[PDB]
RNA sequence: AUCAGGUUGAUUCUGCCUGACGUGGAUGCUAUUCUCUGGGGCUAAGCCAUGCAUGCUUGUGAACUCUUUGUGGGGGAUUAGCGGACGGCUCAGUGAUAGCACGAUGAUUUGUUUGCGGGAUGAGCAGUAGCUGCGGGAAACUGCAGAUAGUGGUCUGCCCCUGUGGGGGUUGGCAAGUAAGUUGUGGGCCUAUCAGCUGGUAGUUAGGGUAAUGGCCUAACUAGGCGCAGACGGGAUACGGGGGAUCAGGGUUUGGUUCCGGAGAGGGAGCCUGAGAGAUGGCUACUACGUCCAAGGAUGGCAGCAGGCGCGAAACUUGCCUAA
């Protein structure tokens, strides 16, 4: 036990992939590249799980290896390759394009969403250095752009071309703006920003809900989606997570408790 | 063969050792080579990784600066007279890190006359004879040269009194 | 006893300088909250493992002892008391641990065996020693 | 959230012994069906007959071969490349140097994956696999001659440290991701008919070695370091956790065994190739037991899946599979 594994067991796969406990003894392993190995799915069950298009592994080869798949505008045939949040699905044939996102039960989840909005990206600013006589910033998805502005720093959020893939403008986090949180207690809800405060080398974001709940979490799980709160640059899905707790759902189904 | 692991030392209390495991080659190290005068001889290893060491069994010709100048010229090596730790290791005529040598004197011909006979009347006495000392900041055994600079002044007065 | 030439490593001076005009001894201000003494500016000493003017940096956790020997040369003895809960009779325990700290020369007429000391956390410094003093405080009478 | 029987001629007590309820192993009688879940761990980390458990990809195209024939085709040997460090089995060693929890790496290296960067169509000589022939040996294995791709030296240029001299190298990069190494503190197995223990032992200064900090190693010098809040020793069926059993509460007992971490391949040592091994379905030696021979040599490693012997109170098929 010095050298590196190169296998999953079934039980040890992540919770939000949603596979089943039985149904053989082993998983995908996904691939190094762009997103960190808790926070992406590899692309082969994209296509047989959660569009349901190929029904075995004998088509779902033949579906990439024809060459029909597209992650962020660039030719895939490779089912281990690691999709992210934030990303862009697209199948030339039956024109359509996806957007990766979670549930509020912390599941992914995929969006479909129109053509003039399949050519963004947004990602945080994490790094940034100079080589060679260049300067650079580093995303959150890992990629280097150089020649952008003088004055992005770490934390802001950015907008890649994804056809180009290059910098259009930028979000700096301030009160009265808009949050997903990406991981956590509170992956998958949006929220409103209200209050900045400090502790011992950390940032909390008090936050508030589209429902009136209130909020918070550190700023290293949280990117910034919006200017306020009907300025968004994106797409949010169906219920725009709220998370209702469970006093609120039986009341639904049973009605409220008056003395 | 060497190996630098600590499993095998008592304890903080005196306690003596448990050893439950073979070495590894994660730990495993070399012998001390002995880089010496003359002939220069230079071997590359194969280290972790894939990369590269250098490995000098024989060395002349040091490249050394003259300070109070600031220029590199490259000079001969002629014996070594000072070690800060085992002086068994100048009867060997061996070179580490900060041994002081006597080098040749002729390509520094232009730098000296910068200096009057004034407050250093030591660097010009040694000139005359024909060398001057210096001192080795390199490590010959990991990357293969040696390379220093000239001693004046402070310097050259503490070590002088080292080595008579 | 000094076997190569003292100077401090990151600064180089020039030979034929005087005695007041040559670079300047170059100092710190530690884990926020500690200040260098001023035993370190006017002071001749060269410590590659001094918190202030060495080479060592200071990332871990700090703590609190009491100074119980002072024998070894730049070597002290702290003890760091700590308590411990049991289940079955619900009380507690009284329980210590011993370091080996590493003291600059900076503190040297200051710590008697009997203060209290700050130490922080580093890299590996010998067998036994891992962490170095940064501040203290006299016992009241 | 419960009690019963038993010391007396009869009585009230103290006190243990026994019954009444679960759970893990072995065993007697007796048995119709289906559905889920288990089965050579304890004794011998004892010894093993036979079969299977690891091979692929080409910008590489030999023998041979076709065509009325040419910077033509088929054919498939060998070069070159990737993998065999994972997966599977077991619990001897190890009482904390392992494991779990929270930390440091500003002290380090990382093939395949992702996005950027980077690249000799110059001279001149040596020379090899397959292939074509002569052969040795009981075997296991092996030699010599002939002729050719890739290829290997040396100059030339290119790049690096310098320069009023010179001296090296032969194209090897940056950032993420993934993996790996090193390191701090803290925890109820039993034992004082175990009370004092320790010489690389505790520290300083220099150098070597390493991918990297460090007595890890060496030279010189100081005299330190641990302990009834249990040091240093010795014992028992000691792999650590996640977990299991019992059940008012508080507690007691257990974990060889699916998942994660470690260690080992009869016993000890030492190494090569490689991004990664101190590897055992790799090599070399000593050592326990061996096996085949024409007698001079050559060889073995089931704690992988079936199976056999032995041991014991104690544990299944030498089956089918180009499907999940």
């Amino acid at each position: 036990p010095t050298g590196h594994r190169d296998h999953l067991k079934r039980k040890t796969a992540p919770k939000s992939w949603m596979l089943d406990k039985q149904g053989g003894t082993f998983a995908l392993m996904p691939a190094s590249g762009p997103h960190k190995k808790t926070e992406c799915i590899p692309l082969g069950y994209l296509i047989s799980r959660f569009l349901r298009y190929a029904s075995n592994f004998k088509e779902l080869s033949i579906i990439l290896a024809e060459k029909n798949i597209k992650v962020n505008g660039r030719v895939r045939t490779n089912s281990h390759f690691p999709v992210g949040l934030f990303d862009v699905v697209s199948i030339e044939k039956t024109g359509e394009h996806f957007r990766v996102l979670y549930n509020v039960h912390k599941k992914f989840h995929l969006h479909r969403i129109s053509s003039e909005e399949a050519s963004y990206r947004l990602t945080k600013v994490t790094k940034k250095y100079e080589n060679q006589g260049i300067p650079y910033i580093v995303s959150s998805c890992g990629l280097s752009i150089r020649f952008c502005d003088p004055a992005i720093d770490l934390g802001y959020t950015i907008k890649i071309s994804n056809e180009t893939s290059k910098v259009i403008e930028y979000i700096v986090p301030g009160p009265d703006k808009v949050i997903f949180v990406s991981r956590g207690k509170a992956r998958g809800r949006v929220g409103v920003i209200n209050t900045i405060s400090t502790q011992g080398k950390e940032t909390v974001y008090g936050m508030t809900d589209f429902a009136g709940n209130t909020f918070s979490c550190t700023s290293k799980s949280c990117i910034l989606i919006g200017e306020s709160s009907e300025n968004i640059w994106i797409t949010l899905p169906k219920e725009r997570g709220i998370r209702q707790s469970e006093l609120e759902k039986i009341n639904a189904q049973l009605g409220e408790m008056i003395d | 063969g060497i190996n630098h692991r600590g499993d095998h030392k008592r304890r903080k209390t005196g306690a003596k050792a448990v050893i439950s495991r073979k070495k590894r080659n994660n730990r495993a190290g070399s012998q001390p080579s002995s880089t010496k005068i003359g002939e220069r001889k230079v071997t590359p290893v194969r280290v972790r990784g894939g990369n590269r060491k250098y490995k000098a069994l024989r060395l002349d010709m040091g490249h050394f600066k003259f300070i109070t100048t600031g220029k590199f010229r490259m000079a001969k090596l002629l014996q070594v007279v000072y070690h800060p730790s085992s002086n068994e290791l100048v009867r060997t005529n061996t070179l580490t890190k900060s041994s002081v040598v006597k080098i040749s004197a002729e390509p520094f011909k232009n730098d000296i006359k910068d200096v009057a006979r004034d407050v250093d009347p030591s660097l010009h006495e040694s000139f005359e004879k024909g060398h001057l000392y210096a001192i080795i900041t390199s490590r010959p055994g990991q990357v293969g040269m040696a390379q220093g600079h000239v001693l004046q002044g402070d310097e050259l007065k503490f070590y002088a009194d080292k080595f008579n | 006893k000094l076997k190569v030439f003292p100077r401090q490593t990151g600064v180089c001076a020039k030979p034929y300088a005087s005695h007041e005009e040559q670079p300047k001894r170059r100092v710190n201000a530690e884990v926020c909250g500690f200040k260098a003494p001023e035993t370190a500016y006017t002071r001749q000493y060269i410590d590659k493992k001094c918190p202030f003017t060495g080479d060592v940096n200071v990332r871990g956790r700090l703590f609190k002892g009491v100074v119980k020997k002072m024998k070894a040369e730049k070597t002290i003895v702290v003890v760091a008391n700590y308590v411990h809960y049991s289940k079955k009779y619900k009380r507690y325990s009284r329980r210590h641990t011993n370091f080996s700290v590493h003291m600059s020369p900076c503190f040297e007429g200051m710590i008697n065996v009997g203060d209290t000391v700050i130490c922080g956390e580093t890299r590996p410094l010998s067998k036994t020693k891992s962490s170095v003093v940064l501040g203290y405080i006299k016992k009241a009478l």
